[PDB]
């Protein structure tokens, strides 16, 4: 019933499938770690730990409360089933009514009753599994030897491999690809590899798929010596049989804004008090529009990709900007226009999303006495006999004080509750429905 | 073998004139040669050719503009050292924009002429590279000086309908443009901008007075300056109704500035464009005097993130709907720059032109980039790819196509889409940006401000209201293009109908009519007449047309066609919309009237106008492709002339054809192959460009046609670009038919026969029986209207037979006997093709229909040889033998 679970799982995407051969080895670690009924138990944990770490996180929790319906279906009675249907079918907005009456049963009525999605997906995984796998313990718990990761746009996991190769003490051999010299850089670079060793990448072979499907095939137990191949969910699909070879892994974007804030003003190293107060506030624009792409249906009308190549643009805009500027009269109005009509907004088409841009870009660069870009903190106006190095360190200072509220999805992004709520239910709809579709054969 | 002696004697001569005349591969051709002069010798020749292209490499680096023309093209120019000829004729191909050399001059495509400073020598000693090499920078050098003294002249204060009769577009467009930006500025620094307004407004005013009165080329440099005039206008207003300052200084930076540095020693490198904070630099190449498109807002914000795009050396993406103006917009920002933007239509040629433009230096457009295979949309993805990456590095030279290349620094590459996307290796090095649908208002307000046109704003938001309510209330069809195309077609027709209707709204009323009423079905021409008669405040009053009304109805009397009111209002649309438009597309049903439609427009135009006419039908798909244009044969470089192409030549050739009109009509499906290749002579050109490189000129009255059944096949571009007119129901009655064909078949007591058949053929009980047939079940179901080419014609043949027995009978039994063969034609023409039992039921309705007086036709009547009989006795019984 699993397995055939999991095919149906393979069905939807190119990267979801499995072979008959990893499920038999998730059943031998079973008995490889240290009675039916344990036995039982133990490979519902072992199949979850094993292949939640291939799924996205709609797809973790749908397999999450597929198995965990499937356990309690054969193990609990009619009405615990019963129940549990009820709550899916409202979830879902399918079946209503009160269930017929356990303090996980109350803890999730409680859930459900005050209109809490998340909580109510995540219950199933905070109850039954135990233990959760990052890329850490799956890249330590593999005899295989090349890794496929695949991610959405706007997200790498190339900072997670280099934080696992000051955790793991290798040196990674980062190789773009996109050109025949950068082709045959990294034939070479696979060739010196897999004699000596140490841990190869390769950085999004999407566009260098053809080279991948004449060459990496036919190239498919060295000491320190892992290949890590990344590529993109929404790309083009990927061959089966090299699809089949590698442990496929599937990493996730953070929620944090001010994280992104943090991870995009660490990166400008210089240009003066103006330029560094300039790319501090270009720094929190692109976190919070970054931050407002993700939420599809309610904060904007499509998925839109802003990358770091339009942070260059802007940044680039604002130091031209300064620079012809000697009167210190810093044209907000001209900066404004240019970067919600011709850096971020080029690529939109529709008209709302662009309104939604424009909205944003004055609220965020409207030069103000006092700005307070976030219902939080606010950023005072610098002064005109401060050092560069003072003002980071004022800036790093006012970044290091404020804290992410709860809520940072609607005061920092300056969204209503109810979209978001509106936003969590058709989340939990859809995940609720899909998991119906899987149980009802 | 002589064709392949010929065509070695050809190569030897040809590589002769190339090199031998001026190591291993000479070796072998002098060899061959003298194997040749001794005496297939053709593939070494080709092989010598194929190893000969490192020397035809350094031939092609030594001057880059030769490398745009092909192989063999080019080894016919060099080949023609001596002579300097075929080099002027083709260098439209290498240039872009200039068609011919005067050295003294140049001719560009719209026929302006460049005055260099100075004459350079031409001799028989100085080969092709070098002497192209100095006319190029004599060329730049020119517009430079030409720049300069147009400088002089503004800044000497003298009039500008002088130096507008005097100079190129170029100099007179960036002069203007340079004291523009000055004089904005110098009244930035304060805040007075009504004086040069009103003297902007003055010099519009004064361009408008000498566009009416000037010739031709020069009214086309008037209107294409009076576009940038009314942009400057529109600029000049906007700041002076700023409120504050901020915002004139916000206004000012996104428009275009042009600025000139006056310290540089260089000279084709001392002016600097400013838009938004960033540089590019003037280069000063040649274009003409294009189409200059009306400089709307987003054309501006186009400009912008193009600049913006080509500051830190990304390529420009444009997508969006068709029909936005991308390509334009691209065009018009490299143009805007003085310099040509090289389109590749969308694996050899576009790497060729690739590494030709990265070589040269000039943009290349990437127009409809998503029509190629994936495996050639890959690799030329990764070829963009490799030269933007050596771009942005800032590389000398790259190593592109496995051959190390110089890379310019002024290189970028374009791409523009049309979704309904960029690859990975593209978008991690481009910039893609979604233009909106284009201020039609604003392009036509000031498409009709420079026409003349006393109400423009009024009269172009009534047009685009218009089209807007037409392409929301009519019908959803294939043909049904109301974009601004069209718009921009119908502003075009409205410029040789003002000669006799005036600048006003009834020649914009009248156009509309004549190039959109045709193209429209029948509710479709209701809600157009309604929402004309709505919109627009003029009725559309009648024109004078008595006299080709009457010419028509003369030329339908003599070829029996007759005259209904839908056949009229067809012809008189054909008659008004062939008169602009050169080529025409005829559609409908088929059998529904197009060529007697066009036959006798013909007819009426010869007995109007007293002119030869010359007919050429030329069905499109019964001749191929060879067959009907030209083959040239690779087994010994040999031609052989097409049908169109010898018609061509031999009209251009010539007496007789220099005072007629000839018409070429291709009566058959409209195949996208047989008219792509057409595409040369069907947009202003006019000029066809043969397979083996000839350019045959076709003159003004050479009138194509067209004449099909469907529009599914059919590109869009040629949809807009010949005329369409659509046949939504048939010209004819039936009666009307009936009476063409009896007199047609009379043609190909006569009198009273004539008059007994056509007094036969009574229409009351006809179309009851023409109705009671249609609704049988008919094999290969063929309509009524096309099966009484066989009723009318079978009948008139069997009285045509039985004449000679009609001298020594009755009255009555001759009626019997036309009311029989009537009969008989009908039952073996409408209801000949079904079933027996549907026959027999024929026979009834016939009986029942034509009344009991008549003859009573069974269902095995006949005539024998005269009485009345069956078919029964004629039955011979055959005695067969065993074998
Ligand atoms: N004014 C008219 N009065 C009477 N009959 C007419 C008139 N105009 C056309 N017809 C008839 O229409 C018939 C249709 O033939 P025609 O040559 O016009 O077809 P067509 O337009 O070439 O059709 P297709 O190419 O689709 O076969 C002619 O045979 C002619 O008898
Ligand atoms: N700003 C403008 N001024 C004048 N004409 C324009 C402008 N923008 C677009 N056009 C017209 O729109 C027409 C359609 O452009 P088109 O070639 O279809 O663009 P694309 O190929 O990118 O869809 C062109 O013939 C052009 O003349
Ligand atoms: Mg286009
Ligand atoms: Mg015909």
């Amino acid at each position: 019933k699993i397995f055939s679970m999991l095919e149906k799982f393979g069905q939807f995407h190119w990267f979801y499938g499995i072979s008959i051969g990893q499920f038999l080895s998730c059943f031998k670690r079973v008995f490889i770690k240290k009675r039916v009924d344990e036995i039982l138990w133990l490979l519902y944990q072992e199949v979850y730990c094993q292949f939640s770490t291939a799924l996205d996180k709609k797809f973790k929790m749908i397999m999450a409360m597929t198995m965990f319906c499937l356990y309690k279906f054969d193990i609990e009675s009619e009405q615990y089933k019963e129940a549990v249907l009820t709550m899916i079918g409202v979830l879902s907005e399918s079946s209503d009514g009160v269930p017929k009456l356990n303090d996980d049963l109350r803890y999730l009525w409680d859930y459900v009753t005050t209109k809490s999605y998340i909580s109510a997906l995540n219950w199933f995984k905070n109850e039954f599994f135990v233990d959760e796998w990052n890329i850490a313990d799956v890249v330590a718990n593999s005899e295989n030897n090349y890794f496929t990761m695949a991610s959405e746009r706007d997200v790498d996991g190339t900072f997670k491999l280099i934080e696992l190769a000051k955790a793991s003490k290798e040196s990674l051999k980062i190789i773009p690809l996109g050109s025949i010299e950068n082709l045959n850089y990294a034939q070479e670079e696979i060739s010196k590899s897999k004699i000596e060793g140490g841990w190869i990448l390769l950085q999004n072979i999407q566009m260098s798929l053809s080279w991948v499907k004449t060459y990496l095939h036919k190239h498919v137990e060295h000491e320190k010596f892992k290949m890590f191949m990344t590529c993109h969910l929404t790309g083009d699909k990927l061959p089966a049989p090299l699809l089949q070879r590698t442990d496929r892994v599937v990493y996730e974007d953070i929620p944090g804004i001010l994280d992104t804030v943090k991870d995009l003003w660490g990166s400008q190293f210089f240009s003066g008090v103006w330029s560094v107060y300039c790319t501090f506030l270009l720094s929190w624009f692109h976190a919070l529009i970054t931050a407002r792409t993700r939420l599809v249906p309610h904060g904007f009308s499509k998925k839109y990709y802003f990358n770091d190549c339009d942070f260059q643009f802007a940044s680039v805009y604002l130091e031209n900007v300064l620079a012809t500027n000697s009167t210190n009269n810093i044209p907000w109005a001209q900066v404004r226009d240019h970067i919600a009509t011709i850096v971020y907004g080029g690529k939109i088409d529709e008209e709302k999303d662009l309104e939604v841009v424009a909205k944003l870009c004055a609220h965020v660069f409207c030069g103000s006495d006092n700005l307070q870009i976030v219902p939080g903190v606010r950023i005072p106006q610098p002064l005109l006999q401060q050092s560069e190095e003072e003002e980071r360190a004022r800036l790093t200072a006012i970044l290091s004080n404020t804290i992410e509220p709860a809520d940072s999805l609607s005061s920092w992004l300056q969204l209503p509750r109810e979209s978001i709520l509106d936003y969590e239910r058709l989340q939990a709809k859809e995940v609720a429905s899909s998991t119906e579709q899987l149980l009802q054969e | 073998i002589q064709v392949n002696w010929v065509e070695v004697q050809f190569y030897w001569l040809d590589l002769y004139g190339i090199l031998g005349e001026n190591p291993l591969e000479t070796s072998k051709f002098k060899s061959l040669t003298s194997e040749y002069k001794m005496i297939l010798t053709i593939d070494s020749l080709k092989m010598i050719k194929s190893s000969l292209s490192t020397f035809l490499e350094r031939q092609r680096r030594q001057f880059p503009r030769f490398y745009f023309l092909g192989n063999d093209d080019l080894l016919k120019i060099i080949g023609s050292g001596k002579h300097h000829d075929q080099v002027s004729k083709f260098m439209k191909k290498m240039f872009g924009s200039i068609e011919s050399i005067i050295i003294t001059g140049v001719r560009s495509v719209e026929g302006e002429v460049l005055n260099l400073n100075e004459k350079i020598e031409l001799k028989d000693s100085i080969q092709a590279q070098e002497w192209l090499n100095i006319l190029d920078t004599e060329i730049k050098l020119s517009v430079f000086t030409q720049f300069r003294d147009c400088l002089g002249q503004l800044k000497d204060g003298t009039d500008i309908e002088v130096v507008v009769s005097k100079y190129i577009f170029q100099a007179i467009l960036l002069s203007a443009q340079v004291m523009w930006t000055e004089l904005v500025e110098k009244c930035l620094q304060t805040n007075e901008f009504s004086k040069y307004w009103k003297e902007v407004d003055m010099k519009i005013k004064g361009l408008l007075d000498k566009l009416n009165k000037s010739s031709d080329n020069v009214k086309k440099k008037i209107e294409a300056l009076l576009v940038e005039y009314l942009h400057f206008n529109n600029v000049i207003g906007q700041l002076k109704n700023c409120s504050t300052k901020e915002e004139a200084r916000l206004l000012w930076a996104k428009v275009q500035k042009f600025y000139q540095k006056n310290d540089t020693l260089d000279d084709l490198n001392s002016v600097f464009i400013s838009q938004s904070g960033y540089l590019l630099q003037y280069k000063f190449e040649y274009i003409g005097i294009p189409e200059r498109l009306i400089y709307t807002p987003l054309l501006l914000v186009g400009f912008a993130t193009l600049t913006d795009s080509l500051h830190q050396k990304y390529g420009g993406c444009f997508f969006g709907p068709a029909g936005t103006g991308k390509t334009e917009t691209v065009k018009a920002f490299g143009q805007n720059l003085g310099r040509v933007v090289v389109v590749f239509n969308c694996y050899q040629v576009l790497s060729r032109l690739l590494v030709g433009i990265t070589q040269i230096g000039a943009w290349g457009c990437f127009d409809e980039f998503n029509r190629l295979d994936e495996k050639v949309l890959s690799a030329v993805s990764a070829n963009i790819q490799q030269i933007q990456n050596g771009l942005q590095v800032g590389k000398s030279h790259i190593t592109l196509l496995e051959e190390e290349t110089p890379l310019s620094p002024h290189t970028a590459v374009f791409i523009t889409l049309n979704p309904g996307e960029l690859p990975e290796n593209l978008k991690k090095s481009f910039r893609e940006f979604s233009m909106k649908s284009p201020q039609s208002g604003t392009i036509a307000e000031m498409i009709l401000q420079i026409m003349g046109f006393e109400d423009s704003k009024s009269l172009a938001s009534k047009i685009v209201h218009f089209l807007e309510l037409l392409s929301s209330k009519c019908s959803s069809m294939n043909h049904y293009h109301f974009g601004l195309r069209t718009l921009k077609g119908v502003l075009r027709n409205c410029s040789p109908l003002v000669s006799e209707f005036g600048e006003g709204e009834k020649t914009v009323v009248e156009s509309l009519k004549r190039v959109i009423l045709p193209s429209l079905g029948d509710t479709d021409e209701l809600v157009f007449k309604d929402e004309l008669s709505k919109i627009f405040d003029s009725a559309g009053t009648p024109l004078n047309s008595k006299a080709i009304v009457q010419c028509l109805k003369d030329a339908g009397q003599r070829s029996g066609f007759s005259m209904s009111e839908e056949f009229l209002k067809k012809c008189m649309q054909f008659y008004y919309m062939q008169k602009t438009q050169q080529a025409l597309i005829l559609v409908g049903k088929a059998g529904c009237g197009k060529t007697a439609t066009w036959k006798t427009v013909i007819d009426a135009m010869a007995i109007f106008d007293g002119h030869a006419n010359v007919v050429y039908v030329i069905d499109t798909k019964v001749l191929t492709k060879e067959s009907l244009y030209g083959s040239m044969l690779k087994a010994t470089l040999e031609w052989r002339d097409g049908l169109f192409t010898s018609i061509l030549r031999r009209v251009n050739d010539d007496g007789t054809f220099k005072n007629s009109r000839i018409w070429v009509v291709f009566d058959s499906d409209l195949d996208p192959e047989y008219v792509e290749a057409m595409n040369s002579v069907l947009d202003d050109n006019k000029i066809l460009t043969l397979p083996n490189g000839e350019r045959l000129p076709i003159p003004p009255n050479f009138r194509i046609l067209f004449e099909t059944d469907n529009l599914d096949h059919t590109t869009p571009a040629t949809i807009t670009r010949c005329g369409l007119l659509w046949f939504s129901t048939d010209v004819c009655s039936i009666s009307s038919k009936i009476d063409h064909l009896l007199n047609k078949s009379y043609e190909a007591e006569l009198d009273k026969l004539k008059d007994l058949i056509s007094d036969s053929f009574d229409m009351a009980s006809l179309t009851n029986i023409f109705t009671c047939s249609n609704d049988l079940v008919h094999i290969l179901g063929v309509r009524t209207f096309n099966k009484l080419e066989t009723a009318v014609q079978l009948a008139v043949h069997l009285i045509s037979s039985y004449r000679q027995w009609f001298q020594n009978l009755d009255d009555k039994s001759l009626k019997d006997v036309i009311t029989l063969l009537i009969k008989r034609s009908l039952l073996y023409a409408l209801a000949g093709d079904s079933t027996g039992e549907s026959q027999r039921a024929f026979i009834q309705t016939i009986n029942t229909y034509f009344g009991h007086d008549s003859q009573e036709l069974s269902d095995y009547s006949t005539i024998v040889i005269l009485s009345f009989s069956s078919f029964c006795s004629e039955i011979p019984s055959v005695s067969l033998e065993a074998h």
